[PDB]
């Protein structure tokens, strides 16, 4: 799966 | 470049316009011509480059793993020969996530990383390096894995130096990195007690300056932190 | 082509894998090369070919459409001039779905369509001719917008009297066709009360012939009458 | 939207 993150508003 | 005769503010436009037509390549290809402007990238159009090559590069990994599981089953006993189709189109779509990450690569290492002397932009910058360094290491198999690992781990952890330094434990850029340097220990360094360690101590760290933020600016770190919560669930 | 070095059957196989990994492009691509191989395709074959394409002038489609609406609002009486970066994209857009539609369109023309003798294989193809006419049709405009349309209504006008004499009105093809004819009549010739009347009259004559079918083709025919009957729903 | 239909069992 997917746990990581990459667009802060 | 093909983007060489488009205006740097156009090539901005276009790349927006891209994100609503979910034309991520076309997205992708608007930034890196952009980037090759050679002026520095503000806050909104580090995000868009961010999310543009995310985009890409999040297609080819989920096909690469399908094609992946594909091919490992076929080398399982019992398994019926059906030729080397398999393995070449995974080497295919490989190939071409490698191509990506290389591209990407390069624009940090010319010149936005050297260039980068705000926190924000240096630390945004670095987490990007480890992120791609950490998918090219997703599908490394040869002599250089080992040194494809270390290149993600040192940037990753040059970025975790400075954030600690000069941002707050609720910055959304310092909690993002933090989960994912916590998935490179557990998924890539196969270290998962540094992972958990790391996701406890960056929620625990951020929980406690909440008080200090606005409500935008609480809902902003806060969906960050459940994204920690969720693998310190599946982790633990 | 650079897929004339590869064996047919494996790029067949491959147009299969890129399927699972949802890789549209390449699936797309492999067709094509199976297709210029000058053999004609199978049943499973067919499908495969149509998948790939819907898929890729899929996504070609629904960014036209969002570019489209941003342009035209764009073009609204008291909005800011922007300069020419929509109506550029959505040109850079729009060639690219004309490029698709024109390369199905030489495949069926060189020479699905003239070696198909069989019913389900002929209507399959015109079916398919008057489908990519009318994504052209979507974004005709200029002084070929009328011979577009009649080119669409053509292939699908033979599409029908073929399935008609040949095939049972359950056949899934023939329900296909005559849903994406009336789609036509709707959207693209202006003719709602001709849309409702194939609608209506096609679910009838299945309705009355689903008696003579097996339970699996009895699924396979009300998937589609369900369609018909969604369009008749939101027309009526 | 999409009314229409295109790979048959
Ligand atoms: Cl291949
Ligand atoms: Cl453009
Ligand atoms: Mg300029
Ligand atoms: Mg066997
Ligand atoms: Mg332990
Ligand atoms: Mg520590
Ligand atoms: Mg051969
Ligand atoms: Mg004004
Ligand atoms: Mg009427
Ligand atoms: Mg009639």
């Amino acid at each position: 799966v997917f746990x990581s993150f990459x667009x802060f508003k | 470049g093909a983007m060489g005769s488009m205006e740097r503010a156009s090539l901005i436009q276009k790349a927006k316009l891209a994100e609503q037509a979910e034309r991520y390549e076309d997205m992708a290809a608007f930034m890196k011509g952009a980037v090759e402007k050679g002026e520095e990238l503000s806050c909104e159009e580090r995000n868009l480059l961010s999310v543009a090559y995310k985009n890409v590069v999040g297609g080819q990994r989920a096909a690469w793993r399908v094609l992946s599981s594909i091919e490992q089953k076929s080398n399982e006993e019992g398994s019926e020969e059906k030729g080397p189709e398999v393995r070449e189109y995974r080497e295919k779509v490989e190939t071409e996530l490698q191509g990506v990450c290389d591209t990407v690569l390069g624009l940090l290492d010319s010149h936005l990383i050297k260039e980068a002397g705000d926190a924000e932009s240096r630390v945004f910058y670095l987490k990007m390096k480890g992120d791609y360094y950490r998918y090219l290491a997703e599908v490394a198999t040869g002599d250089d894995k080992k040194r494809i690992i270390d290149s993600a781990r040192s940037a990753y952890q040059e970025a975790m130096d400075i954030s600690k330094k000069e941002m707050p434990p609720t910055n959304p850029i310092r909690l993002g990195l933090a989960l994912n340097f916590s998935v490179f220990h557990y998924e890539i360094a196969n270290s998962p007690e540094e992972a958990i360690s790391l996701a406890k101590t960056t929620f625990d760290e951020a929980m406690a300056d909440l008080h200090t933020l606005s409500e935008d600016s609480y809902k902003d770190s806060t969906l960050i932190m459940q994204l920690l919560r969720d693998n310190l669930t599946l982790w633990t």
